[PDB]
């Protein structure tokens, strides 16, 4: 009942090396929840934790505080926005006091919009916005405990998304224009997501769906609850299998690049077929500058066919389209690229991700419940060059 | 029918993504399995971790309000 634990130097090391070793930035939160009596945030045991990650040359960007919205009933203790804010302070001042070149402090990571919390935000940045580096918050489409498969399906259930990204930008835009906004915990459910559901194919439509309207609506950085660990939601089960969100999240870092575009449907949009448009990743070796990458959802139960407009319309297009494999169907752990399965090939080695040429000038076929890349080859597009 | 037309907008981009856009988190709880350094130091983890970078990873959750660094801890 009580979750009140210690971590030591090891621990800290293990993390700092797994993220240096794999190429990923490591971001630390630190407890708001140590308090002083009169109301502050205590920082003794933050500074003993940034003294010896100074002292062993490690790189790291702090959070402070995870969801202050709910402190008062998960902790008996109510923060208000301004007095986090005076706490971020406090932080960004032991920061630059240390022989850390540039640490970066992301915050508050609070929950997804609901009257009060948007309170909560704005108050925050109203005091501490000056020394937050990107805005962080949270979000999850449903309960992980009531969550069904036609949920995860269903293109009301992922427009909700849209309204909560909404809300926060118009918060942040009344108080700090400009400032980065990131995702900095997320996923399909809450409650550790949901079982059977949140670790399948199916979950890929909210994974993409949620990438595609981050990036088109201004977003910077989407954190996925989690790469690792017990949760449903999970990249990686324990037993160190990706799930199929994995090797969509695969996909999506070697094919989707930082330039967002824009696609539509004409005419009428159901909502069930949605269809975004980045610029090619350059430091993919296949590509090059111009390239354009499609991406697109099929939510409608039959194959959808899509029409390149022109000058696309004749351009050789690679297609890199996931679906299920085996029995399971849409609730199947296991997924295929172009009809092949995607498996490492030894622990040490991933998978080819081989495309499928499609022939010039043809529609590209998306089949029901599906999702897919589409690499648009010598788009020769300005803005991507 | 169902062959869809798409329009695309190209001229200028809409915005710029991080080149980390598709980041990741480890949330805090899996701090306190005793398992933690074991887990983190798998191969087969280190070598599906690399295939997202660039990315950040978050190490964060609920249990960030509830742990307390210990020093003199093994």
């Amino acid at each position: 009942k009580f979750k009140n634990s210690t971590y030591s130097r090891s621990s800290v090391d293990v993390l700092y090396t797994f993220a240096k070793c794999s190429g990923l930035d490591l971001i630390f939160g630190l407890n708001a929840l140590l308090r002083t009596s009169d109301g502050q945030w205590n920082s003794s045991n933050a500074q003993l934790l940034l003294d010896y990650c100074a002292s062993k040359g490690y790189n790291i960007d702090w959070e402070l505080g995870n969801e202050p919205n709910s402190f008062r009933k998960k902790a008996g203790i109510f923060i208000n926005g301004s007095q986090l804010g005076k706490d971020f302070i406090h932080l960004h001042k032991l920061l630059r006091k240390s022989t850390f070149k540039n640490a970066k402090l992301y915050g508050p990571d609070v929950g997804q919009p609901r009257g009060k919390t948007a309170k909560m935000l704005k108050s925050f940045l109203k005091a501490g916005g000056e020394v937050i580096d990107a805005v962080t918050w949270h979000h999850y489409y449903l309960n992980g405990r009531t969550a069904t498969l036609e949920d995860f399906l269903n293109p009301d259930v992922l427009d909700t998304f849209i309204s909560q990204v909404q809300k926060v930008l118009q918060v942040v835009e009344s108080t700090r224009p400009g400032k980065k906004v990131w995702l900095g915990e997320t996923s399909s459910a809450y409650g550790g997501g949901a079982p059977g559901l949140s670790d399948t194919f199916a979950a890929g439509f909210m994974w993409l769906d949620k990438l595609g309207l981050s990036a088109r609506m201004g977003i910077e950085v989407v954190m996925r609850q989690v790469f690792f660990g017990a949760g449903n939601y999970h990249l990686v089960d324990e037993n160190f299998d990706p799930l199929p969100d994995y090797w969509l999240s695969l996909l999506f870092k070697k094919l989707v690049g930082t330039k967002v575009l824009m696609a539509s449907v004409q005419g009428q949009d159901r909502r069930k077929l949605r269809v975004y448009l980045h610029c090619t990743n350059t430091d993919n070796p296949r590509y090059k500058e111009g390239d354009l990458t499609l991406y697109a959802i099929n939510l409608h139960n039959v194959t959808k066919y899509l029409r390149l407009p022109y000058p696309f319309s004749n351009k050789q297009v690679d297609q890199y389209l996931l679906r299920p494999h085996g029995p399971d169907g849409l609730l199947s752990k296991s997924v295929q690229l172009n009809g092949q399965t995607l498996k490492m090939v030894d622990d040490q080695t991933l998978p080819p991700l081989k495309p499928k040429p499609l022939r010039p000038g043809s529609s590209l076929g998306l089949p029901a419940f599906s999702y897919a890349f589409f690499v648009i080859r010598n788009a020769k597009v300005p803005a991507c060059i | 029918q169902d062959v869809v037309d798409l329009d695309f907008f190209t001229q200028e981009p809409l915005h710029l993504v991080s080149p980390s856009f598709l980041s990741v988190t480890i949330d805090a709880n899996l701090a306190t399995d005793p398992r933690f350094l074991i887990l983190l130091g798998s191969p087969k983890l280190r070598t599906l971790a690399r295939g997202l970078s660039p990315a950040y990873l978050r190490f964060g959750g609920t249990k960030t309000d509830f742990l307390i660094f210990d020093p003199k801890k093994e």
